[PDB]
RNA sequence: GUCUACGGCCAUACCACCCUGAACGCGCCCGAUCUCGUCUGAUCUCGGAAGCUAAGCAGGGUCGGGCCUGGUUAGUACUUGGAUGGGAGACCGCCUGGGAAUACCGGGUGCUGUAGGCUU
RNA sequence: UAACGCAGGUGUCCUAAGGCGAGCUCAGGGAGGACAGAAACCUCCCGUGGAGCAGAAGGGCAAAAGCUCGCUUGAUCUUGAUUUUCAGUACGAAUACAGACCGUGAAAGCGGGGCCUCACGAUCCUUCUGACCUUUUGGGUUUUAAGCAGGAGGUGUCAGAAAAGUUACCACAGGGAUAACUGGCUUGUGGCGGCCAAGCGUUCAUAGCGACGUCGCUUUUUGAUCCUUCGAUGUCGGCUCUUCCUAUCAUUGUGAAGCAGAAUUCACCAAGCGUUGGAUUGUUCACCCACUAAUAGGGAACGUGAGCUGGGUUUAGACCGUCGUGAGACAGGUUAGUUUUACCCUACUGAUGAUGUGUUGUUGCCAUGGUAAUCCUGCUCAGUACGAGAGGAACCGCAGGUUCAGACAUUUGGUGUAUGUGCUUGGCUGAGGAGCCAAUGGGGCGAAGCUACCAUCUGUGGGAUUAUGACUGAACGCCU
RNA sequence: CGCGAAGGCCCGCGGCGGGUGUUGACGCGAUGUGAUUUCUGCCCAGUGCUCUGAAUGUCAAAGUGAAGAAAUUCAAUGAAGCGCGGGUAAACGGCGGGAGUAACUAUGACUCUCUUAAGGUAGCCAAAUGCCUCGUCAUCUAAUUAGUGACGCGCAUGAAUGGAUGAACGAGAUUCCCACUGUCCCUACCUACUAUCCAGCGAAACCACAGCCAAGGGAACGGGCUUGGCGGAAUCAGCG
RNA sequence: CAGAUCUUGGUGGUAGUAGCAAAUAUUCAAACGAGAACUUUGAAGGCCGAAGUGGAGAAGGGUUCCAUGUGAACAGCAGU
RNA sequence: UUAGGACCCGAAAGAUGGUGAACUAUGCCUGGGCAGGGCGAAGCCAGAGGAAACUCUGGUGGAGGUCCGUAGCGGUCCUGACGUGCAAAUCGGUCGUCCGACCUGGGUAUAGGGGCGAAAGACUAAUCGAACCAUCUAGUAGCUGGUUCCCUCCGAAGUUUCCCUCAGGAUAGCUGGCGCUCUCGCAGACCCGACGCACCCCCGCCACGCAGUUUUAUCCGGUAAAGCGAAUGAUUAGAGGUCUUGGGGCCGAAACGAUCUCAACCUAUUCUCAAACUUUAAAUGGGUAAGAAGCCCGGCUCGCUGGCGUGAGCCGGGCGUGGAAUGGAGUGCCUAGUGGGCCACUUUUGGUAAGCAGAACUGGCGCUGCGGGAUGAACCGAACGCCGGGUUAAGGCGCCCGAUGCCGACGCUCAUCAGACCCCAGAAAAGGUGUUGGUUGAUAUAGACAGCAGGACGGUGGCCAUGGAAGUCGGAAUCCGCUAAGGAGUGUGUAACAACUCACCUGCCGAAUCAACUAGCCCUGAAAAUGGAUGGCGCUGGAGCGUCGGGCCCAUACCC
């Protein structure tokens, strides 16, 4: 039957009754759309690093001592 | 019918011009908006009388053909016939919407 | 009809004006200032609200005004064609112009 | 001063004209065996160096059209916020602040990156 | 970011109008050429989109996204992510990617539909395609059926029911979110009044009107609206009765004329007082016959139904015409059709009584409220004023009337149950006489009483001023 | 219109069941119209009803063949009803529109024309049926939207869905005239039973609280609120 | 519990009010009796007026019939 | 949410099984009843007439869904009486039929989707367009009504999407409760911050974080405005220039040779516009960034990217908080009510307008009282525990009513309809030598405007129109002299008019005079229905209007 049709003014009070307007920007957001082929690579590039332990940081526990060395002489 | 003018003497419309989107409007009342000695040359006459509004209104083209006659009709007998010139310095343009409701 | 549906289909054409728009405009003799003050007044009857009336400071219909015009002419700034003056700036090659005509 | 090849900005680079040229640097150009496409070797493609700046192009000029940037127009129009402001009403003045555009009048007419020449 | 706002479009079309690459450049205009003309074909020039790209419109584009050629099917297979629809759910559509196999292009590139914005579809069910697929119930083979993934068959009410009417014989839940009456707000329309002044009024704008334009008022017209009532305000007219208004038909006082007199037209103070009898229709309205000083317009819940009438709308019965196949409908015609309650409060008209002067009684004053009188004819003035004439009044008197008001019964009429006196029908006391019964037996004549425009009498004086006409008299040496 | 009884119409939960039927076409059953008089026009296209049927178009249980290992798949064969073809309107029902044309002008015998299954024939009327409409003409009246009598271009009249008429009859619907009268002009008076008062006996509807007004605002018509006008106990008969 | 046109029970205002008006009509004296417009007797005046306000029946009622007595209650006042 | 009713009470209906024909509808069996008169059909007798057919006249006769009319049966009109009645349908008068299709008792038959119907949807125990009784049954209902003690704390929506959805639901949104992870003064007797504080200050420590704000830096748009000698569209008016043109033509080739003459064009100009036009283009507005999630170096990893570069990612090392102002932030569940809204400043669509319908932003009302607007949702002030004292906002301060009982300031206005305060309930175009200011042009000692001093003068009814016009419908025309002074003529009515009479100024008297515009108040314009409203009484050196001072009054607000 014959009735009014709307209005929409309250629409900004309850807007901003609760509501924070930010969506919690954050550290480590999620690869959820990256290129698969150049995301392939990097979980590769994890991948050697993850893997054994004489390969890799073998050589950064070489430049890591010199890092130590090399600095120290100043003080 | 009647119609009298004062129902659209205030301008609370949107321009609503004679176009492609407005078809059926008939024709202005007032279609001569210049008389008198139009060939006159601009040494003749030095004395420009105007008239000018004061109110933001609405005017009917029904008074702008009564207007101009009412003006020319007097100067006519005071001047002569080719001793002045008259311009109507406005045109009716904004079409005005009618309903019949019976 | 009951109201189911009314956009008005047009009838008549109406004009508007704003706060110090011009309506109507009369040149004359400068003998006639008396003829076009109260002719005006004669025909400020066929209007809605009321309007001014006052004698311009502008010679004729011309843009350019009261009685320094006479000078330009004299000094070769304007020339005089039909109901309008020309308005002669010096940016157009008047070297091709002066050469055409002082 | 400038040109050639590739460009960035994309008219202060345009358009109408007129004037002068800094090795054929770019072109005009002389031909059609071959490559190649046409009704036509005009175009496209291919082979050259007898001439030529007339044309393209570059530089300049027009109290030029345009174009860019200014000036007046104007603290005008318009407007955020206020009033127990005026007005029967159309509308308008004020306080608080923000603030334009034509007409018209001046100035300006390419800057430059990489690679490569010329001193005519 | 809304309305039954605005101007429009879609349910399709394409093996090319998709995908490339190349080469050209369009619309429009000018000047020239056999037939050839404005309008065929040939050439040159100007040509920033003025053309075209399927269609609606917007956007976009010139060595293209337009036109013409050459080759092709990226309109194919499979994963995910994101955008648009305000649930950040779907479908649809679209954007970047990724894995395959390809198309074109030497090439870099571009392409998984149309240059972008729309051209479309769930569960259940059926049908086709796919793998050495799974299951087919104690085991095995086969036919059959059931599954898993991907398309199609469609729900246009398009997030997707399977669906014809009438009810005037109607019913129930509710609704004043929702119509038919008043009552509101507005005033288009209806009615009324101004302003301007071209003219008409033989002369002249304004005696009387006033077009082209414009400004208002009123709610006695119909509209537009849905605010109140649908646990009911009885909804058309007429009869009866009161009051109120003025925008005045007649009456008293006056202003003006193209006003000689008579009749008249415009206007002012003005609502005291009047505004009728009838044929027809339900009528409001309308139109007529007649008289009259005139036969003016209206309001009070479109006054007034516990005041009436019920003629017409508008229940149920019927008949006709039209429509419907049919029940039935008509915003067409006709006929018959239950009108309920007052004793409550208030108001109103009457009637007792109340407080106070010590109690009673008599004779009176006015504070206030009501208000009442109105209209006409005849004689005379006078066939005069006025007018060539035709025609033709008034003031002061005299005599009477219509309307209304207050009474009265002498006369006239009516009443009559003094049941008064006679006449008289039927019956009844044995008859005469005297009487009775027949809801007052009938009918004559009738006292008192009550009554009638159907008889009779009476109905008034000042004050203040409005409209208008004036005196004196400045502002403004005159003039008012 | 059906029906000759192993029948028509019909009841029935069911039987060699029951009604018409103790009947038999001058009868039972189903309809429509409505005495008599006088007539009953054209249309079988539509919607129904009925009649017949070989060469049968569609056509379902059985039944027959063919292939398969079988469930099954396929084919031929194929009753009634439909489709095909006749009748029927006292079956439901229906029954035209344009131009031009006779010696003044109006009208139209006539001719041309498009279109249905026919094109409304006999009659009849602004009627109970005619929107325009208070049709036009006459009568009755002084005056008549009414009645009556003619006219017909009839939105939408019409033949048994009957047409037209007509003596008698009707608590049917309308108009007028004679007589009559209180219907009315214009009210009056008389009587009986009430009403009224007293003795006795005495209920029900109804009720937020209660009841004086004008204006304002308001849920846009107040008894209450605001500003005013003002207000006296207790009551009786009336009143709408 | 304040409500629901709430359920049951109870009581008001209205109100000593509406009302006890259909079919002609009653009066005088006496008796019992506490008491009399009404009961009973007598006198008079009236009506129903033989299709009756008369004399008997059927349906139906079920002791209302008849006598003696009562004055709570009912007989819309009263009552011997 | 399902149910046992399922908050409580509420339907119109549906199904199963049974009781009724004592009313009534109809058939049948068996009984009862129907005064008194009219009309006068067949049939029969007599008389007359005629050839016969048979015709007349007078009797007799007693037929009929016949007539007046009583019982009986029924129910027309008064739209009579009563209408809480005598009666849940009666009574009075008046009425129709009354030998037949008549009225009636008793006995028997037909029963609910059934009977019966001379047909009205009538009748079937006061009920019928499907009876009554019991049961399924406490039947369903987005639909009305009602829901029972106190205080404290918090506290909304009427909007999105979908729905056979429009009076209802689901879903977001808004609301409450319960917590939880951290900061934190729950910080000590040792002396903090190139980060925050309480306080030695935080060995443990989010001072990191965030906002209906502005500052700074950079983006974004296409409304107001503006523009059209800027594109599209619309549109007016002249100028100049020559091609097809015409219309009037001239020549007779032919005249855009020329020349008249208009014209479609072109050229520069000009008048006015646009929600679905736009070169320009604000105000307000929308994201971002304002440091440790950083600044910077050294090394390592690759199945992608290739000049030798790599881009992404991992390790390691030094510098920490980095524009203004405010206080704590983050996070998880369960969720009842709402999904009928309304009003105002502004912006705004349809409409003539509406106390109308429809939208954006904000604030209100609903949910909310209090002071003021006399009264009132929504306007102005302001937000509520119970109080005392003080002062305020909006309003005001004759009296009603707290406050001016100030010797308040300057002015304007006479209304026989004065005016008197946001929303608001107080009307206009047009007028007024009413009155008070302003603007503009004049004239005055080569002296004013009045009044006294003369007047519309005369050739002349000029010439004409003849239409009559010596001032007049109307005429090209429309002068002279006087120049105080008069228009070959301006308002009145007209036979042409007579006639009233519309100007300029001589001399004197002797300082202000004229005209037009213009705004303030007042007045006319201004008409309606009970008596009628600035709130009332009243108010006129104001208790009216404008521009303002001191002082004073009190709200639940502000202060103690």
């Amino acid at each position: 039957a014959k009735s009014k049709n709307h209005t929409t003014h309250n629409q900004s009070r309850k807007w901003h009754r609760n509501g924070i307007k930010k969506p919690r920007s954050q550290r480590y957001e999620s690869l959820k759309g990256v290129d698969p082929k150049f995301l392939r690579n990097m979980r590769f590039a994890k991948k050697h690093n993850k893997k054994g332990l004489k390969k890799m940081q073998a050589n950064n526990a070489k430049a890591m001592a010199a890092r130590a060395e090399a600095i120290k002489a100043l003080v | 019918g009647r119609r009298p003018a004062r129902c659209y003497r205030y301008c609370k419309n949107k321009p609503y011009p004679k176009s492609r989107f407005c078809r059926g409007v008939p024709d202005a009342k007032i279609r001569i908006f210049d008389l008198g000695r139009k060939k006159a040359k601009v040494d003749e006459f030095p004395l420009c009388g105007h008239m000018v509004s004061d109110e933001y209104e609405q005017l009917s083209s029904e008074a702008l053909e009564a207007a101009r006659i009412c003006a020319n009709k007097y100067m006519v007998k005071s001047c002569g016939k080719d001793g002045f010139h008259i311009r109507v310095r406005l045109h009716p343009f904004h079409v005005i919407r009618i309903n019949k409701m019976l | 009809t009951g109201m189911r549906g009314a956009f008005g289909k047009p009838q008549g054409t109406v004009a508007r004006v704003h706060i110090g728009q011009v309506i109507m405009s009369i040149r004359t003799k400068l003998q006639n200032k008396e003829h076009v003050v109260e002719a005006l007044r004669r025909a400020k009857f066929k209007f809605p609200g009321r309007q001014k009336i006052h004698i311009s400071k502008k010679w004729g219909f011309t843009k350019f005004n009261a009685d320094e015009f006479e000078d330009m002419v004299a000094e070769k700034r304007l020339i005089p064609d039909g109901c309008g003056v020309k308005y002669i700036p010096n940016r157009g090659p008047l070297d091709k112009w002066r050469a055409l005509h002082s």
